[PDB]
DNA sequence: GAATCTAGCCTAGCCGTTTACCTTTCCTCACAG
DNA sequence: CTGTGAGGAAAGGTAAACGGCTAGGCTAGATTC
């Protein structure tokens, strides 16, 4: 009957048998108002819903200009469609004002996560939320009422702040974050019964118990690790950190339980340390994972080569079961028709996501190869990172359009895409790059240097906003400002560096060029952070200037270089007889930590047992590459 | 070194100076036994030079070599100090085919610049041909 | 039925450490202006 | 009385590669009133 109206035979199978009369009844004014056979489909889970979007439309675009056709059906299909519409055209214009200034898509966000109590809950209740002695802002009551379980984490927030934040002792976002999931309920009234017991008779920290207690699924992982810490710690041979990271995810409780009940199996039968079998249990779905890695271990090892290091590698990411199925699928096709190494699947597996990867790289290898003139070696590189299908599929449209109407080589697109969320980059590139060249004067090089790294749309973002203000109010030069963007997290490095450069110029007496030194690497906010912390400590403490310190800081991880010098000065300098200056050269480097811990551990080996005197030793350490060096050219050779 | 064939035992006489330039001995043979040091002790003048090592002692050899000896070669040294290193490299172009090194006194075991290691190696047969100046 | 609580699976963004591939130095037992 | 050529070694130096963590979303099935 729905074959005249223009639906296909997927989409009338996909369609409950007792709901196509209603569809067959509001097909012509959904179609009339711009919806398309897709929506209405995906607009059945609810049935009530179809009506009350047929009569009331116009009301709803106009309590909700912003609102497409997209939004509305998501609203609209959950258990409580039609009734979170017919509050939101009567509550929208209140929540509009004070004291919670509300846009369109909190609104759509909350009613679709959250429903009809959720919606008529958070307006009720708004003057005593937003007040004493809760003061709250909006946008945490946003976070809190946009779960399925809400109208529930409001009231007992409201009832249990104070008596958490006064006799325990918690910092209100903590309290904020444990409430902010599914289940927060639970998880609070938990928390208050059993924090004191965890923390006198386990001897467990509060920042632990929370940390627990901010998943979905709590008030299982608490009074499991309550039961089983004893045992696993004692039978077992466990250590307490080890317990927490495996109960510190979704389904904690089964990754205990399947841990103690298959902990030996796996270490005598198959042969594994424990530390494998821990690493395979710290992710969402541990059980899962360790069940399959039983059953599947002995077949991929014998009859696909796959060492048991590959098959763990493989296993210790979230969704570790369906990427070992999918590898034992799709081994023998991509290895024999599309001429691939096994090393190049087990890395596009081994991440996030990975079956989907797979099966994209076998969809797409053809096409992209032979219509678009791109070796495998690149598709590989492609698809080995997290969501490598939406990269994929990304390039497949927009490699034609940015290379003809912006003058782009492909070499440039390869690269822009073979990162972490590379799907967004390329969009925002195509976007942004006519207005970057021409009202601020760049080249597309640039471009394509600030959008090649890890989380490069919000670098362009924060670019384009923050250039005028560094250029002109701090005399900084845009190659500077390029500099600084182009590494990972450019956009806190850049918000770090307007927020942090007059105070340390000033009160420290550090020149911009300097700043823009400790700025121009990854992570280099906790770098200018842990400066501004420690330059006075270091420099009265101990006898140091500003240089050394700046020339340590001027480094990947100089935070742990500054903290492990801080803390390592006085023992090698009143035990093995080392100056300041060669600690301070030794640190320079990347990885200068690890130099510093192998030299003080080396080093009465090397000077007792090897005849090596200690300026030798500082020497290979002083350089790039020292651990490799101490631990493995002098050390084992001999 | 103390290993070699032919009509002759392993050893060389040693002439202490620690001043002027050099002493060594070389131990080569064609068709007879006939050898002896030639009077080698430092350089003079050579058809080359440019090359640094035309005028190092251990260098000489490549003059009436590549003229005469494609057989190998026989070296002891009197400067305790070591093999520079300009002939460590350079040293093997400027010989036939095919030719032998040999050790040098173990006094000469307290290097304090770059290369001069000690019981120098064989240096056999590299294929290029030394060029000429200018 | 009406609301609410538990387990798995996928996408982005940020912070540290180790390895492979180029490029700027170092080496005499000589000598000239 | 202080500054010059050929030839492969080691050695500084920037970038690419390889690990691991955190915060947030969406769907299907189980449980309580
Ligand atoms: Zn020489």
């Amino acid at each position: 009957d729905l074959r005249t109206l223009g639906y296909s035979q997927q989409q009338q199978e996909k369609i409950k048998p007792k709901v196509r009369s209603t569809v067959a009844q509001h097909h012509e004014a959904l179609v009339g108002h711009g919806f398309t056979h897709a929506h209405i489909v995906a607009l059945s889970q609810h049935p009530a819903a179809l009506g009350t979007v047929a009569v009331k439309y116009q009301d709803m675009i106009a309590a909700l200009p912003e609102a497409t056709h997209e939004a509305i059906v998501g609203v609209g299909k959950q258990w409580s469609g039609a009734r979170a519409l017919e509050a939101l055209l009567t509550v929208a214009g209140e929540l509009r004002g004070p004291p919670l200034q509300l846009d369109t898509g909190q609104l759509l966000k909350i009613a679709k996560r959250g429903g009809v109590t959720a919606v008529e809950a958070v307006h009720a209740w708004r003057n005593a939320l937003t007040g004493a002695p809760l003061n709250l802002t909006p946008e945490q009551v946003v976070a809190i009422a946009s779960h399925d379980g809400g109208k529930q984490a409001l009231e007992t927030v409201q009832r249990l702040l104070p008596v958490l934040c006064q006799a325990h002792g918690l910092t209100p976002e903590q309290v904020v974050a444990i409430a902010s999931n599914g289940g927060g309920k639970q998880a609070l009234e938990t928390v208050q019964r059993l924090l004191p017991v965890l923390c006198q008779a386990h001897g467990l920290t509060p920042e632990q118990v929370v940390a627990i207690a901010s998943n979905i699924g709590g008030k299982q992982a608490l009074e499991t690790v309550q039961r089983l810490l004893p045992v696993l710690c004692q039978a077992h041979g466990l250590t307490p950190e080890q317990v927490v990271a495996i109960a510190s995810n979704n389904g904690g409780k089964q990754a205990l339980e399947t841990v103690q009940r298959l902990l030996p199996v796996l270490c005598q039968a198959h042969g594994l340390t424990p530390e494998q079998v821990v690493a395979i249990a710290s992710h969402d779905g541990g059980k899962q994972a360790l069940e399959t890695v039983q059953r599947l271990l002995p077949v991929l090892c014998q009859a696909h080569g796959l060492t048991p290091e590959q098959v763990v590698a493989i296993a210790s990411h979230d969704g570790g079961k369906q990427a070992l199925e999918t590898v034992q699928r799709l081994l023998p096709v991509l290895c024999q028709a599309h001429g691939l190494t096994p090393e190049q699947v087990v890395a596009i597996a081994s991440n996030g996501g990975g079956k989907q990867a797979l099966e994209t790289v076998q969809r797409l290898l053809p096409v992209l190869c032979q219509a678009h003139g791109l070796t495998p070696e690149q598709v590989v590189a492609i698809a080995s990172n997290i969501g490598g299908k939406q990269a994929l599929e990304t390039v497949q449209r927009l490699l034609p359009v940015l290379c003809q109407a912006h003058g782009l080589t492909p070499e440039q697109v390869v690269a822009i895409a073979s990162n972490n969320g590379g799907k967004q980059a390329l969009e925002t590139v195509q976007r942004l790059l006519p207005v970057l060249c021409q009202a601020h004067g760049l080249t597309p090089e640039q471009v394509v240097a600030i959008a090649s790294h890890d989380g490069g749309k919000q670098a362009l973002e924060t670019v384009q906003r923050l250039l005028p203000v560094l250029c002109q109010a701090h005399g900084l030069t845009p190659e500077q400002v390029v500099a600084i963007a182009s590494h990972d997290g450019g956009k806190q490095a850049l918000e770090t560096v307007q927020r942090l450069l007059p105070v340390l110029c000033q009160a420290h007496g550090l020149t911009p060029e300097q700043v823009v030194a400790i700025a121009s690497n990854n992570g280099g906010k906790q770098a200018l952070e842990t400066v501004q912390r420690l330059l006075p400590v270091l420099c009265q403490a101990h006898g140091l200037t500003p240089e050394q310190v700046v020339a340590i800081a001027s480094n990947g991880g100089g935070k742990q270089a500054l903290e492990t010098v801080q803390r390592l000065l006085p023992v090698l300098c009143q035990a093995h007889g080392l100056t300041p200056e060669q600690v301070v050269a030794i640190a320079s480097n990347g990885g200068g930590k690890q130099a510093l811990e192998t030299v003080q551990r080396l080093l009465p080996v090397l000077c007792q047992a090897h005849g090596l005197t200690p300026e030798q030793v500082v020497a290979i350490a002083s350089n790039g590459g020292g651990k490799q060096a101490l631990e493995s050219i002098v050390a084992q050779l001999s | 070194g103390s290993y070699a064939l032919g009509p002759y035992q392993i050893s060389a006489p040693q002439l202490p100076a620690y001043n002027g330039q050099t002493v060594g001995t070389f131990y080569y043979v064609n068709d007879a036994g006939g050898l002896e040091s030639k009077v080698f002790i430092s350089g003079g003048p050579t058809p080359y030079p440019n090359y640094v090592s035309a005028g190092h002692v251990a260098g000489q050899s490549a003059l009436f070599m590549r003229d005469n000896g494609i057989s190998e070669g026989l070296v002891f040294h009197n400067n305790p100090k070591g093999t520079c290193g300009f002939c460590v490299n350079m040293i093997e172009t400027l010989l036939p085919e095919n030719a032998k090194m040999t050790v040098v006194p173990p006094e000469g075991a307290i290097p304090v610049k770059r290369g001069a290691t000690g019981e120098t190696k064989v240096f056999i047969g590299n294929s290029n041909s030394p060029k000429s100046p200018t």
